[PDB]
């Protein structure tokens, strides 16, 4: 089987700031 | 007591792997034995083996050898229904029709299993014969086997082995169970080698048999049994080739012109008369060879297919190759100890003569007591 | 030229979702049912001194049926190779259309079309469905799907319709137990390799065979891995009264005398079952 990669869920913490 | 380490731990670690519910029998010997159904001399051996084993009398009875005084018999009342269940097993089945159908599984793949009912108390309630092609079993993790697997998708009681069941507090079981007898072979493997049956070699010999009954079959139909091939000249003036045919037909039985002469004025006509022997169509003298052969290895007499042959038959390959092993079986796992099912010799119609002159001479003993002529001729006390 | 037992076969079942589904027999294929559509208002708060009363307006009680569809096929075989062979045809065949059964029937109970197959609770789409809110990356407004909606969604059912479990693809369970705080920290089971909390705990059903959407486990999204807002991720219903799978007959196998034309010899196998959805108000449904 080809190499399928592992993306796992990043640094997720907000929905409701964004950043300046 | 038990020890529970065997040394048939040599299997399970490479040879086997545990939790697999593995068939008991290959499947080549599954077809193997259901032509050898319909083979005619197989099918003869095999019902001749299975006839004589149904016509034996079943009891359960002290054993001999009974050196244990705190006799396994453990109620007295699961004997007599113990007993009850020799003569009448499961419902529209009798004990006739379990013990051929268990010497013929024997026969074709060396194997007994049952199932059992036991009701709460040592007490068996009913008896069933196992389909032994279809069985599967999974063995434990040491050496043995723990349960049976019946049937592929609905079927899927896994009826616990013998060795690993709810126990009374004297020993016997409470809840249901399989024997899965077996035939020993080499090398050990108790329960992990092939299987031993009479099948095993004779394999090429029913392959001639069927062979040459095949030539049998097609020589049968096929060549012309006419006689008188006559043949004409080239100068007879067809229509009257007919006419001399006509007066060599007619003398068919009763003829006509029957009887009679036949006359031909001239132009020889040439009759050479055929042969057609077709007396040795079915090969005798290489056919009843492989009767003998596949016969033989059944174990039965060439005489039985005088009475000195069937008495051979009887207590040289019948009562040690499949009373026996179905009685010590039985013998194993029925009952305690001190206890144990017997069959009646002198039930047997051919053994009566020999039974009847050793209890006549031994009469004329006297050097010995008479609880000792007994017991040498049955009749325990 | 020595021939083992070894019969590796690698081929995989789902979980089963039948032992949620309120369990119903039925003999004939048509049955019949009622339902209460709503009591209706009996009775007003009426003045008083005022010889009089008021009718109100009367319920509503529905009386609905559903069939029972059935399941068959075919299998035979060539009756020269049946006769030489080391193995058995028959008992892997008929262990092969049974297998083929299970899994045909669990899956049509879950994304059945219509005629001729009970319609499933995913196409029937009268469960309500919940979506969550995307997050913000960089400017890119990718979505995405936090823990935070997971505790969310489990706690907004309705506590008086009664204890509802979950389902889901592992996938998706793998996702959650692998989630990051900001520092480092996970989640869930902090600082032991593995979180694997006892699962009929928590009324969490695990399956496989459910839409998946982290595409085989290559889809958790930061960049072009994005969720592809509109998939599924997990349900939640009380499904002993939100979806009922009936049974008739369980499957057989006949012979067909007919059709074997003394080279193939040809097995017919069948089944009777069904499956409809009741009160679908009792579940929901979580997308992205």
């Amino acid at each position: 089987a080809a190499p399928s990669r592992l993306v796992q869920p990043g640094c997720f913490i907000c929905r409701g700031v964004a950043v300046s | 007591p038990a020890p529970s380490a065997n040394p048939a731990k040599i299997f399970i670690r490479r040879f086997f792997s545990a939790g697999v519910a593995k068939n008991v029998v290959s499947y080549s010997n599954v077809m193997a034995a259901q032509r050898a159904m319909e083979h005619p001399v197989a099918f003869r051996c095999l019902d001749k083996l299975g006839l004589t084993v149904q016509s034996v009398k079943w009891d359960v009875g002290k054993d001999p050898q009974n050196t244990q005084v705190g006799d396994g018999g453990m109620s007295a009342s699961q004997r007599k229904a113990l007993q009850q269940i020799l003569q009448r097993p499961n419902p529209t089945m009798s004990g006739a029709q379990l013990r051929y159908s268990a010497a013929l599984s024997w026969a074709c793949f060396g194997r007994m299993a049952f199932k059992v009912s036991v009701m709460s108390d040592g007490s068996v309630n009913a008896i069933w014969p196992l389909g032994i092609p279809f069985l599967k079993q999974k063995f434990d993790r040491y050496g043995d086997v723990e349960s049976f697997q019946y049937g592929d998708e609905a079927g899927k009681e896994t009826i616990p082995s013998f060795t690993k069941v709810e126990k009374n507090d004297k020993g016997r079981p409470i809840k249901n169970y399989a024997f899965m007898i077996v035939k020993p072979s080499i090398n050990g493997a108790m329960n992990f080698d092939v299987q031993n049956t009479p099948l095993q070699a004779i394999g090429v010999p029913v392959a001639l048999y069927d062979a040459l009954m095949a030539r049998a079959i097609d020589s049968a139909d096929g060549t012309p049994n006419s006689k008188w091939l006559v043949t004409a000249s080239r100068d007879l003036d067809d229509g009257q080739a007919k006419e001399v045919k006509e007066g060599i037909e007619e003398t068919k039985p009763g003829g006509d012109n029957g009887g009679e002469i036949i006359f031909i004025a001239g132009t020889d006509v040439k009759v050479q008369e055929m042969k057609n022997d077709l007396s040795d169509i079915h090969s005798k003298v290489p056919l009843d060879d492989q009767a003998r052969t596949i016969a033989g290895n059944f174990g039965i007499p060439i005489a039985l297919l005088y009475d000195e042959s069937r008495k051979a038959f009887f207590e040289d390959t019948i009562e040690p190759g499949y009373l026996t092993p179905l009685e010590d079986g039985f013998s194993m796992f029925l009952c305690g100890a001190g206890y144990r099912v017997i069959f009646d010799r002198d039930s047997i119609p051919a053994l009566r003569k020999s039974r009847a002159d050793i209890a006549a001479t031994y009469d004329k003993v006297t050097f010995i007591t008479e609880e000792e002529k007994r017991e040498v001729t049955g009749w325990p006390a | 030229p020595q021939v083992l037992a070894l019969e590796v076969d690698c081929n995989i079942e789902c979980a089963s979702l039948l032992d949620l589904y309120g369990q119903i027999e039925v003999s004939r294929s048509t049955f019949t049912y009622m339902k209460i559509a709503d009591y209706g208002q009996l009775g007003e708060y009426t003045c008083d001194a005022k010889c009089d009363a008021e009718f109100g307006e009367p319920g509503n009680i529905r009386h609905l049926e559903g069939k029972t569809y059935d399941y068959r096929g075919v299998f035979c075989f060539n009756r020269k190779n049946l006769q030489e062979a080391n193995y058995d045809f028959l008992s892997f065949m008929i262990g092969a259309a049974q297998r083929s059964h299970r899994i045909n029937r669990n899956q049509a109970l879950m994304i059945g079309k219509g005629v001729n197959e009970p319609k499933g609770w995913l196409t029937e789409n009268c469960f309500p469905v919940f979506q969550t809110l995307p997050v913000d990356v960089n400017g890119t407004s990718t979505p995405a799907f936090l823990a935070q909606d997971w505790r969310r969604f489990v706690t907004s059912f309705p506590a008086e319709y009664g204890e509802a479990r979950s389902v889901m693809h592992q996938n998706v369970f793998g996702y959650l137990a692998a989630m990051v705080d900001a520092n480092g920290r996970f989640l869930f089971g902090d600082g032991d390799l593995t979180f694997t909390p006892d699962l009929v705990r928590e009324r969490i059903r695990i399956s496989n065979c459910l839409p998946d959407p982290t595409e085989g486990n290559t889809k958790g999204g930061t960049g072009q891995d994005a969720f592809a807002a509109g998939s599924f991720v997990a349900a939640q219903a009380a499904w002993k009264t939100a979806f009922y799978a009936v049974e008739k007959r369980p499957m057989f196998f006949e012979q067909y005398e007919g059709g074997s034309s003394a080279w193939c010899v040809k097995y017919q196998f069948g089944a009777e079952d069904g499956g409809f959805v009741g009160c679908c108000e009792h579940g929901r449904i979580l997308q992205i």
